[PDB]
């Protein structure tokens, strides 16, 4: 029941694999680019900062 | 005060020239240094870029110099977005709290040299809204000013007449004949 027949001190620290062969890869946070369309850009017409 | 002269005062004199610093400054060095620093002030009075900014009302009349009547692409001046590609920075229009550390980011990140022009009742002294709270008073004390365009809206006829002033303080500039006598 073990992960290997004969476990060793490094081996012996392992988790047995699942019985079904498939693992879902988890969903991890994203953390995307902050860009502001600031003040001096022309299509935010002068005084607008949009926080993209 | 003086005026300007009568027109038979006005034919004893001689024309000025092009060249504000004289004709002859007795010295070889001095002239090719004098007509260095004019070659580069013609070439820097002519196409100043200015920058897109804008921040309220007088931002409109910029329009009427880009708008075909006034033409500021005939003198050179065009505009250009980044503030690395730009001489002038326009001041123009209502400068707020939260705009100080925004104009000073833009002001210094435009390379030297810089001259700015200060169009607007509200860039140059708050003007209608000079008691307010938000409001910065004017943006001499946050950035420097070499012109100040008057008009609460200009006239493009007077805002032309800030930026052709801008132009001949650039062609009185001295650089290299201040580094010969340096
Ligand atoms: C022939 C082609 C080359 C001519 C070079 C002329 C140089 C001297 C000169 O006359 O420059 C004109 C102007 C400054 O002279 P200014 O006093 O304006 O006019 C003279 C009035 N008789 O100077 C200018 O407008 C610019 C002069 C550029 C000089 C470049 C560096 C030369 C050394
Ligand atoms: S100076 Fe006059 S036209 Fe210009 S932003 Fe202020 S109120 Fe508007």
């Amino acid at each position: 029941s073990g992960p290997v027949m004969y476990p060793d001190e490094v081996t012996s620290l392992w988790t047995v694999p699942p019985w079904n062969s498939k693992v879902t890869p988890v969903e991890k946070s994203v953390r995307n680019l902050t860009l502001n369309f600031g003040p001096q850009h022309p299509a935010a017409h002068g005084v607008l900062r949009l926080v993209l | 005060q003086q005026t300007l002269p009568v027109a038979e005062v006005a034919q004893n004199l001689p024309k000025k020239g092009y060249s504000p610093f004289g004709t002859k400054q007795s010295s070889v060095a001095e002239w090719s240094l004098a007509r260095l620093d004019d070659l580069l002030n013609w070439g820097r009075k002519g196409s100043i870029w200015p920058l897109t900014f804008g921040l309220a009302c007088c931002a409109v009349e910029m329009m009427h110099i880009a708008a075909p009547r006034y033409d500021m692409d005939r003198y050179g001046v065009v505009f250009r977005a980044s503030p690395r590609q730009a001489d002038v920075i326009i001041v123009a229009g209502t400068l707020t709290n939260k705009m100080a550390p925004a104009l000073r980011k833009v002001y210094d990140q435009m390379p030297e040299p810089r001259w700015v022009i200060s169009m607007g009742s509200c860039a140059n002294g708050g003007g209608y809204y000079h008691y307010s709270y938000s409001v910065v008073r004017g943006c001499d004390r946050i950035i420097p000013v070499d012109i100040y365009v008057p008009g609460c809206p200009p006239t493009a006829e007077a805002l032309m007449y800030g930026v052709l002033q801008l132009q001949k303080k650039v062609k009185r500039m001295k650089t290299l004949q201040m580094w010969y006598r340096k």
